[PDB]
């Protein structure tokens, strides 16, 4: 494909008339159309209108009598909007009326018109030589020959050149033209070889490497900035044509070279047409900003004045000091002898190189216009850093970058009231058992709960978390777009929500338009709204699950015990307007008007009573432990006393509070309580405060006591934390292999120069960074990259500084990033729960791992692409048996890393577990190797077979995580799971098939019968503030209900040897 | 007034570049006939939309 | 929770731009935005106009001339 | 004295934030002014800005004329 593949034509001349074509040239009958006759335009940001003739009109020259026209005047007329269509057609239309270039017809059909004088002496209204030639004699104007058509007017003339101003390619602009254009009276070769030689006797003038109506024209430039800004036009013209030989599509070219040559310019010309000759790989790269063309070419012959290549330096000098010359590459000029082959008396430049192109092998990426680069940068690559010098970032403004402390969430409306469920496992309580929880429960409140887990609770309320959502509902309310909705969904709650206003339905699903000139205000709503209106929500769906509709039943009544301005109240209110006889009302000892204020026991005199009851009490006072206990057990009393269906809040939710729950619902006369544990999404992420729901059931309940119980763990596993909470750093300095840095983000910016080498540095770190530079002509790029602990885990196990640098300087300039927009980087980062639970299996493994002496290797079985690197210390040797595992054998012996990259073989023959090693079986036993989900008894039989394999080893330690049970009882109950769901009864977690669950009793009863040492052990809250601290990331809501019943779901077995 | 604001702020004068980009002063100074040979032209004449 | 928990810097250090971005701090090719740019509002009740401008702009002096310009007009 | 008033105002919500122990992106640790010359009313005010009184959590003063609150809580 080396051969250049094109049709050269002259379409100038093809643009040129037959006479009988002129005397309707402007279409007089018909009005101009857009797009055909015309091309107007109207840049609002620039505000500068644009009309551009098409056709042989784009050519034309105007009589000042022509700019007296009323279609010049237009945009003057409308400085600030698009002048409308009708006047612009009007005008063009009338103008293009008074227009009539001067011709006489004839029948010979080889004639053409030479449009160009035509329209020039008409211009000038004939008062130039050419004019009266025209004027006299218009029939010079028609030629055979294109060449012949000015030999004849410089014949008649006696002129040697006739000097032709050249058009503005908008009529609107008016603006002094930069050059104009000599034709020159040259008809043989020779004589076009004098007049060049001549014009490099003569400033500031410039000629093409060949001419239309083969024809010798010269450009004389009135300044040299003007002729700058025509030789990079060209050599942009030129480079895109180039660009389409080389890639050898046939091609319509006007002339194999499109480009400028100088006869006589200033250096920074010479410059000019010598990069341009150079055909860098700079332009097929888009490495060069077009936005100031010639500046970059500039600054590219800069590049190349002195470059690294001999013969690239060589050949650009050699280019500059003979300027005169036009060198072409010799495919170029094989379609210049196949045109003088096709036109043997062509007139084409004579004084011309042809050098061999220089090969470069450096392909720089690029990608100009807006988007930020993300980058996931490698663990290693080919270079070899030693030594590195910090690397500053420099301060950046929040013009550009501002980092919010938590990112709100983004969620379906739905998800937000859905709620999760822990029903409780315990026969009986044993008097010692309340001791040991009572001990445990005193000890715990006098010394307040952990402060780094208030730090989370508090960072992260749930109603700025939930913010962005219903004022969006309100937005999008107060336009009218929102419409369709059923009158029990939970849309149309958070649009209660949302505004307030009461909305009222047309029909089904029809909501009422607002009435004109009414904005409602947004819905006031403090952080106990939504919860509230949640537990609403989820004791309709606990009266019955089947339920889409969630307003209630006619001649029923709820109540909100918890009382201030109560906002939920007047939502639910509002949301139930339609049903008939629905009281509904707050009564707090803080309540506000609706809500009566009360005080919790009530009265002995004042009789309350409810189909539904939504405590939410919490004593501001700080108080003894006896006080809180009986207080909140009078709570729960009359809450369960008043109802069929409380709902009570629970602050202090340790087992002891709960247990001391259910004895007292125990010793209420012949009523028996079932209860439930329970959580909504609409509560803030980090509270460990429960919602307790208790209900009659004719049934005695078997097992109604507390133990272990998953809402009671996020509560009583937190506890006074031994260190300060971990304040997320902004780190500026990138020292080279430190592994000194706090959790939290690198953010900044660098010289452009510098990007590739600070990427090639924060991969230590950062897993993954962004970058931007903020414009074209900013050389500065911004960058931002969170520390990722396991990219830290990974890189810091052997002293090896190995990065792909030479991938990142292929990225400069143009290529790391674009974005005027100013960018909000989080603090805190959303994320899925089931990673942030593998977070809290990877601290809770690490450390315990950390606390066990002299051992060999970490052996992660299934530890996929390196996932649990962040357990293991950097020490020990690391060793991965997945399958799935991609090969990266430099960065293995780089780091330490054996990866077996074949099944493991659960067989207890098959089994080879050394001494002193570590064996992760993390999520890995719950399915086979292609996916499938495994039985269940296969996998109690696999983990059968790895703890009679383990029996004979002196020193080794398994980690077989699995999901229990009964986490399969409670996702049938609950709603708050987005993620995690039950099909035909198997947990399914992400995009995972479907896997059955094993009982924890049976297993380690198994276990038992191995006769083994094992602990089954499961990540606790401080391990969950650990992974959320170190990793830089906020829990969010749904995430934060389905957290505990998750989690405590999934245990880690933990068999010793 | 206005349009006046918007001109001015531009600069009163401008340099033509060595790479034949316009550069105005965005000052607002009084012209003086000394300038006349120095590199600056008054911004009036610009031709500059 | 006894020990006060906050990262400490200086905002109005931060709200200083880049040198570089000065010549386009304005935004002159693009209008302002309601909420980005600048946030209008009219109290009907004490028939009060405030316009409040965002960003590097939100401490701005204003010379003379600047209110001679009709923005400052509206209002009356 | 309504400069010192806006001030009390802002220290107090941001010692309120700081005193729930959540993580707050405060411009300065202390952001109520010091009087170095000022009258007798300053003075007081600055006093009662000081000592976070259980009164501005508990919404007890009025904040539509708020200087006045905190002289009349200074006089308390
Ligand atoms: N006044 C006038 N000028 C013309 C006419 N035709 C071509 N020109 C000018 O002749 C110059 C060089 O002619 P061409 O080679 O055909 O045009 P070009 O150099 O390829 O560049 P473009 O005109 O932008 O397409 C251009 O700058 C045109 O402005 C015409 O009919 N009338
Ligand atoms: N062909 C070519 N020659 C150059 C270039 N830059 C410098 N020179 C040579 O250097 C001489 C003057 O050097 P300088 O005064 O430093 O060039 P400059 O105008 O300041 O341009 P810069 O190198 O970008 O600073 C000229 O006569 C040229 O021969 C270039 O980019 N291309
Ligand atoms: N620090 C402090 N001193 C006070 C206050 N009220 C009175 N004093 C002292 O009392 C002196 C003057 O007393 P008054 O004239 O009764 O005070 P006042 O200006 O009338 O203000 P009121 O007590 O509200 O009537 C001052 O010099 C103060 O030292 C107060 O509210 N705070
Ligand atoms: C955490 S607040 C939330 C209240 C309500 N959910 C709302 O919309 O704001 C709980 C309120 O209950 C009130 N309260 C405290 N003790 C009470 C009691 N013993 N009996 C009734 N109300 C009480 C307190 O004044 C406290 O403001
Ligand atoms: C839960 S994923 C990875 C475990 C852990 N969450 C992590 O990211 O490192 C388990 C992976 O182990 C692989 N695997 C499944 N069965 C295996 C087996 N019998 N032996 C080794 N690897 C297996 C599967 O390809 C699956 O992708
Ligand atoms: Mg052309
Ligand atoms: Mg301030």
């Amino acid at each position: 494909m080396w051969h250049y593949t094109s049709i050269n034509n002259d379409t100038r001349v093809a643009l040129d008339p037959k006479p009988n074509q002129i005397r309707t040239i402007t279409k007089p009958n018909t009005v101009p159309q857009l797009g055909t006759d015309y091309l107007y335009t109207f840049n609002s940001q620039r505000r500068s209108h644009t009309l551009r003739l098409l056709g042989p009109f784009q050519y034309f020259n105007f009589s000042e009598t022509d700019r007296g026209h009323p279609l010049f005047r237009l945009p003057l007329k409308y400085p600030s909007k698009a002048i409308p269509a009708d006047e612009l057609i009007d005008n063009l239309h009338s103008w293009m009326r008074s227009v009539h270039l001067l011709h006489v017809r004839s029948e010979d059909n080889t004639l053409r018109y030479n449009w160009m004088l035509g329209v020039y002496a008409r211009s000038t209204n004939y008062t130039t030589p050419v004019g009266q030639l025209v004027v006299n004699a218009p029939a010079i104007l028609n030629y055979s020959n294109p060449q012949d058509a000015f030999n004849s007017v410089f014949v008649a003339l006696g002129i040697d050149y006739i000097d032709i101003p050249i058009t503005n390619s908008n009529i609107f602009d008016d603006s002094s033209t930069p050059y104009n254009v000599r034709i020159w009276h040259a008809p043989t070769m020779t004589e076009v070889n004098h007049i060049l030689a001549l014009m490099r006797k003569s400033t500031l003038v410039s000629t093409h490497s060949s001419w239309h109506w083969n024809v010798l024209h010269t450009f004389h430039y009135r300044s040299e900035s003007d002729m700058i800004d025509h030789f990079a036009a060209k050599i942009l013209e030129d480079w895109r044509q180039k660009e389409k030989l080389d890639k050898g599509a046939l091609v319509e070219a006007d002339r194999v070279i499109q480009r400028l040559i100088p006869l006589s310019s200033s250096t920074y010309v010479q410059r000019l047409a010598a990069i341009g000759a150079l055909y860098p790989n700079e332009f097929t790269e888009n490495v060069l900003d077009l936005s100031r063309l010639s500046t970059a070419l500039l600054q590219l012959s800069d590049t190349y004045y002195q470059h690294a290549n001999d013969q690239l330096r060589r050949l650009y000098r050699r280019m500059y000091n003979d300027s005169r010359t036009l060198y072409m590459t010799q495919r170029h000029q094989e379609l210049l002898l196949a045109q003088i082959t096709a036109d043997p008396n062509i007139l084409l430049y004579p004084y011309t190189y042809i050098f061999t192109t220089i090969p470069t092998s450096m392909n720089y990426i690029s990608n100009t216009g807006q988007g930020r680069i993300k980058h996931s940068l490698t663990v290693t690559g080919a270079t070899e850093h030693d030594t590195v010098a910090d690397i500053v970032l420099g301060q950046t403004g929040e013009d550009v970058i501002t980092i919010s402390m938590v990112e709100p969430m983004s969620i379906a409306v739905e998800d937000m009231y859905g709620y999760v469920l822990d029903t409780p496992t315990r026969d009986i309580w044993p008097a010692d058992e309340q001791i040991e929880q009572k001990g445990d429960a005193v000890a715990l409140y006098d010394t307040k709960t952990s402060r780094a887990l208030g730090m989370f609770n508090n960072t992260v309320r749930i109603d700025d978390l939930l913010s962005p959502l219903l004022s969006l509902v309100y937005r999008t309310y107060i336009k009218g777009d929102t419409m369709t909705m059923t009158q029990g969904s939970l849309d149309h709650l958070t649009l209660c929500a949302a505004v307030d206003s009461d909305i009222t339905f047309v029909g089904n699903r029809m909501i009422a338009p607002l009435p004109e000139g009414y904005i409602p205000k947004p819905m006031h709503r403090n952080n106990s709204t939504m919860k509230m209106l949640s537990l609403y929500v989820a004791l309709k769906k606990l009266e019955n699950f089947a339920t889409n509709s969630y307003l209630m039943a006619p001649d029923t009544s709820i109540i909100l015990l918890g009382a201030e301005r109560e906002p939920a109240v007047n939502i639910l209110r509002r949301f139930n307007r339609n049903v008939s006889n629905v009281r509904i009302i707050g009564m707090g000892d803080r309540a506000v008007e609706p809500n009566i204020r009360v005080r919790v026991p009530f009265p002995i005199d004042k009789n309350i009573s409810a189909d539904f009851i939504i405590c939410d009490i919490n004593s501001y006072e700080d108080q003894s432990f006896e006080s809180m206990f009986s207080e909140t057990i009078s709570v729960v009393t009359t809450c369960a006393s008043a109802a069929t269906r409380a709902l009570v809040k629970i602050n202090h939710p340790s087992e002891y509070m709960i247990n001391s729950v259910i004895e007292r619902l125990s010793q209420l006369g012949g009523v028996f309580y079932h209860t439930a544990l329970l959580k909504t999404a609409s509560q803030n992420p980090y509270s460990y405060e429960t919602y307790i729901y208790i209900t009659p059931i004719a049934a005695a309940v078997r097992f109604p006591f507390y133990s272990n119980s998953a809402m009671i763990n996020r509560y009583m596993t937190a506890v006074a934390d031994d260190e300060m909470p971990i304040i997320p750093s902004i780190h500026t300095v990138i020292k080279g292999h430190s592994n000194t840095y706090s959790p939290g983000l690198f953010c900044g910016c660098v010289d452009v120069q510098s990007a590739p080498l600070a990427l090639s540095q924060l991969k230590s770190y950062c897993s993954e960074a962004t970058t931007w530079r903020v414009d074209s002509d900013d050389n500065l790029v911004n960058i931002i990259a969170r520390i990722d602990p396991a990219r830290i885990a990974l890189e810091f196990r052997t002293r090896s500084n190995t990065s792909a640098y030479h991938e990142y300087q292929r990225y400069v300039p143009n290529g790391l990033g674009f974005k005027v927009r100013k960018t909000r980087e989080f603090r805190y980062m959303h994320r899925e729960v089931t990673f942030i639970h593998k977070l809290m299996m990877y601290a809770l493994i690490r450390e315990q791992i950390s606390l066990t002496e002299n051992m060999t290797q970490v052996v992660s079985i299934g530890g996929r692409n390196l996932a649990d690197i962040s357990v293991v210390p950097l020490n020990m040797k690391y060793v991965v048996i997945d399958p799935a595992t991609r090969i990266e054998t430099l960065t293995q012996e780089k780091k330490n890393i054996e990866v077996q990259s074949r099944p493991f073989q659960f067989d207890a023959a098959n089994m080879d577990l050394e001494n002193n090693s570590i064996y992760l079986f993390i999520a890995v036993i719950m399915n086979e190797p292609n996916g499938a989900a495994t039985p269940a008894r296969m996998q109690m039989d696999k983990i059968r077979n790895v703890a009679t394999a383990m029996l004979t080893r002196t020193n080794c330690v398994a980690y077989i995580s699995f999901y229990e049970a009964g986490i399969i009882t409670r996702l049938d109950q609950s709603t708050a799971h987005k993620t995690i769901r039950v099909e035909e009864g198997r947990l399914k977690v992400a995009n995972y098939v479907p896997v059955d669950t094993l009982v924890e009793a049976d297993v380690t009863l198994m276990l038992r019968d191995i006769g083994i040492t094992h602990e089954i052990i499961r990540p606790s809250t401080p391990e969950l503030i650990d992974a959320c601290s170190n990793y830089g990331i906020r829990l969010g809501s749904t995430g934060g209900a389905v957290l505990d019943v998750f989690n405590h779901y999934s245990p880690v077995i933990k068999l010793v040897r | 007034p206005v349009e006046y604001g918007i001109f001015v702020q531009r600069g009163a004068t401008y340099t033509i570049n060595a790479a034949g980009e316009f550069e105005f002063s965005g000052r607002n100074e009084k012209w003086d006939q000394a300038l006349y040979l120095s590199e600056h032209f008054p911004a009036l004449f610009s031709d500059v939309p």
